[PDB]
């Protein structure tokens, strides 16, 4: 029961919702995106700098 | 100082290389309403 | 517009604050007419004035030259970024490539970047190019015609002799701010300029700071605009810099008030518009880039959407 | 500046010459007390027809004090004093004169012109917006907004 | 066309006149015209209408 | 008007916290953090280490800031025989795709980290448990150290 | 800051100078009880035309007293006092003055301004409901209710 | 056509009359005509309109 | 020649023979102070209904003095004096006269005709501009701008 839409940006889908909670004549919009991350093997990457 | 043009001035932007290089293949559509909030892979 | 995000494990943002729509505007104004007027007598036209068209040919060239000079003055007065020091001329390849690298790191994406340098610097760049080791075509071109490629160091470089010259103006003493300025976005969002007073100048000097001078704030740094991260040129962070707009004079006690273009926005209630690492508190160290009374022709670098020029058409008279 | 209630009451007495500085006989303190009391009752009633005009009331059920600051702009004192005088004349068994009535009316009109409303009534809400306004799918705006009730899933009838 | 009324004639009663086209009031209130002495000289009707 | 600069904010925050995650979970380290990148070996050593460990199935990568790349492009302009390389470096200041056996990339959006105050000769006091049965699920372990400063908050930051 | 019957009655008597500090006269006990019971009866009558305004009545078999709390709002004091004066003056056979009449009328108008209703006449009950509201066919919602 | 009013009749209300065709006011305010003694001699309507 | 306060009060007291130069009468400090205060408050209220005429108000928390410059142009003196006289006549239980009323009204009208301004009705803002104005040369001049 809330107006919504979807936006695409470099393969990412963002859910936008619009409502008017409260009688303050103030509209509200929200954007939503949820991510998931995994580390397969810590011994296959890291940081690097230069050496003198 | 009254009339305003309909085109916005350009802004600043960053770049995306990390997302494009990281592995976006193994974990793709496995966190569904069935599996739950976490899922695990095997080790050699 | 610019915004800020929220982090919540479930999305419940009932008790948090929402971004507001603070919008700013940039203003543009017209200048003054450019007019070239001549007169002559009817007897003079009858008996003496011949080849009048060839006589009057260069008026359009003069008009365009005046327009170009005014445009160059405006651009050098309104520029804010700064690289290098006036004490050393352009000699190497990094001296030009640094502009492209700085513009890329700052966050400019749209348009095409340009750099403009004087014929002597173009000659010195060609001299440096003649020392290449593998590109025979470029070596031959530089050795014979003393030219440079259109793209140079990742930026488009141009050579012009129509640039203007500026003067530094006498200054001295350990200059530092006296009063904390106001850099809130809701206050400085109209013109990107702010006024500040210093302390530690010479007793009484007229023309202490002239238009086009550049002052750098030692202990504050530039900020990557979109990622809000600091900028580091290796191990030396890049310091905030700004340009003087009009002449200033110092009174007794070493107090000088000066208006600067380009602003260090650090607003606490709207962090989303920050463009500097930290606030400019009282007693911060500032310095003026250049020499006491050096005069020189400044090289320029800019983006496509830095300044804009128009020519308003004029209506006929009755 | 301060514009005290006692000052307003003394003004009201002076403009009808009940008692002034150049007078051998003066009024007793309780007369001023009743004047200030009637002033505050009149101002409290004035929250209906003329509307709130910035008067400051006594909070914490204290008796009115003549030397307290009313909190009204100086551009209101003649109107307030004239309206107070018209209510207070009967107590002194005296009747108003045409010049006083005209001055009171003029000052009241001057006060009234400073508190206009012009409600500027709205559009209905089922009035269609034209096809030339280029409405969109998401923001609605195909029809003008109206009272726009805030309906909750709970409390369905109301 | 717009009606024309005195200031004291409609002061305090503006909300009922503002919403006369959306709601369905059974009537509309308005005061009379009174001179400096409080006497009635004109009725409760609006003074006139713009042409 | 709001649609354009909000997706950019979403993506920027996502990538920044992803960079934080990678620098918090990565294990290998190379070189001294003080010294910036100047020469060819500074980039080649990453590929050399990755090959030395023994990883083959996969595809290696490296990411550097804008200022560092110009320093390498400047180094490339000083080559002696590669006309194509010297031409590209002189004109466009662009390093090739494969640099030193690994793909080098240039990015300006990259998180920064503060070291965190520490002082004193540190050493381990208790033998930790690093058996495969214990660490076969996370590759993480808890260890205790001595010889630190008296009492300071934030002795060791994240990363 | 609560109102009292004694305070309201005294205001009316002072307003026409029947008893006031400006005059040297002092309240007579007989005048005050008459004011109190006249006020109570006038409020009992007012319970119809102006409507209920918050008066607190005396519990049965107990006479009202000047020290009892009336419960009226402060803003109604002038209106109530002036109406009491108008229905009081006949006791001493005085004649109201034009200014007193005008003040009473102003106070009554100000009091009545805060009690308007404008009942906002409703729909009929057999008026058809259009097809734009997308009514429910089974329900009896093709027509307006138009009742209590 | 242009309405005709009085200086003292419309003083202090010009802004509400300048924009009667842009906004949608519920009413238009105007004062009455009073002689030197302060008595009302005419209504709040404009005196007339130009031909 | 500049115009100061106090002389306006003297003008008001002289034009109705309260204290005249040739009436064998004398001025009083009470009358002077009352006139000065009345002038100050009257200008304060004149700030809204008639146009501002340039009166110079006293600085905060300082009493007005008769020697302070008013700042009014010399033309408005008669109007200001007549209005002040009409606003303070009732203090002495006196009543004005038709000749004084006519003079005051005439001077007030003379003051009004100087500050009178007539606003011009701006066009709506969505009113089309014709093809004879050659709006094609410009970008966003197809319609009238309206008002700010």
């Amino acid at each position: 029961s809330i107006d919504s839409a979807v936006a695409t940006y470099e393969g990412f889908s963002i859910r936008v919702h619009k409502y008017a909670d409260g009688d303050a004549n103030v509209q509200k919009m929200r954007f939503d995106l949820l991510p998931a991350y995994v580390c397969f093997n810590p011994h296959m990457g890291g940081q690097f700098f230069g050496n003198p | 100082s009254q009339i305003v043009l309909k085109k916005f001035l350009p802004g600043f932007m960053s770049d995306l290389v990390l997302a494009k290089t990281v592995d976006r293949q193994l974990l793709a559509g496995e966190i569904n309403s069935s599996t739950g909030d976490s899922v695990s892979f095997k080790r050699p | 517009h610019q915004f800020s995000s929220l982090r919540t494990p479930t999305g419940d943002i009932s008790g948090q604050n929402k971004n507001n729509l603070i919008s700013g505007k940039a203003t543009g104004r017209v200048g003054n007419y450019i007019t070239v007027a001549v007169e002559y007598q009817q007897l003079e036209e009858a008996i003496k004035l011949n080849q009048l068209e060839e006589i009057l040919a260069p008026v359009r060239q003069r008009i365009v030259t005046d327009l170009e000079t005014e445009l160059a003055h405006f651009m050098m007065n309104n520029g804010a970024l700064s690289l290098g020091s006036p004490n050393t001329p352009i000699t190497k390849w990094s001296d030009v490539a640094q502009t492209a690298s700085f513009l890329k790191d700052l966050g400019v994406n749209e348009g095409e970047n340009y750099a403009v340098m004087d014929p002597w610097s173009a000659q010195r760049l060609a001299d440096a190019q003649t020392g290449l080791h593998a590109s025979d075509q470029l070596v031959r071109t530089a050795w014979e015609n003393a030219q440079i490629p259109t793209n140079f160091g990742g930026i488009r470089a141009l050579m012009s002799n129509g640039l203007a010259s500026r003067t530094q103006g006498a200054f001295g003493g350990t200059l530092t701010v006296k009063t904390q300025p106001t850099v809130t976005y809701n206050a400085v969002k109209d013109s990107y300029q702010f006024t500040v007073t210093l302390t530690g100048a010479t007793a009484s000097v007229t023309g202490f700071l002239k238009a086009g001078d550049q002052v750098k704030f030692t202990n504050t740094y530039w900020l990557q605009q979109q990622t809000k991260q600091a900028l580091y040129n290796g191990a030396t962070p890049i310091s905030f810099t700004a340009t003087v707009t009009a002449d200033a004079n110092s009174d007794s006690g070493g107090d000088v008030t000066v208006t600067l273009s380009g602003v260090p926005i650090y607003d606490t209630t709207n962090p989303q518009y920050n463009s500097v690492s930290r606030q400019v508190e009282a007693g911060d160290a500032v310095s003026v880039v250049g020499t006491a009374s050096q005069t020189m022709k400044p090289n320029l670098f800019y983006n496509k959407f830095f300044c804009g020029l128009g020519s308003i058409p004029l209506p006929k008279l009755h | 500046t301060v514009l005290t209630k006692g000052e307003i009451v003394l003004f009201a007495l002076r403009k009808f010459a009940i008692a002034s500085n150049a007078s051998l006989t003066d009024v007793e303190p309780q007369s001023i007390e009743d004047g200030v009391n009637d002033l505050e009752d009149m101002m409290s009633e004035w929250m209906i027809n003329p509307g709130d005009i910035g008067y400051a009331f006594a909070t914490g059920d204290e008796q009115p004090l003549p030397d307290d600051e009313s909190g009204l702009p100086r551009k209101y004192k003649h109107a307030v004093g004239y309206q107070l005088l018209l209510r207070m004349l009967s107590d002194y068994s005296l009747e108003p004169t045409p010049q006083v009535l005209s001055n009171a009316q003029r000052s009241y009109d001057a006060l009234m012109t400073d508190t206009l409303v012009v409600p500027s009534m709205r559009r209905r809400g089922d009035f269609p917006v034209g096809q030339g306004n280029k409405y969109d799918v998401f923001t609605s705006d195909r029809y003008y907004p109206g009272d726009l009730p805030l309906i909750d899933g709970d409390i369905p009838n109301a | 066309q717009i009606p024309i009324v005195g200031m004291e004639q409609i002061r305090g009663l503006e909300k009922h006149w503002e919403a006369r086209n959306k709601k369905r009031p059974a009537f509309l209130p308005l005061r009379e015209v009174r001179d400096k002495s409080g006497n009635i000289i004109a009725g409760a009707t609006p003074a006139g209408y713009t042409q």
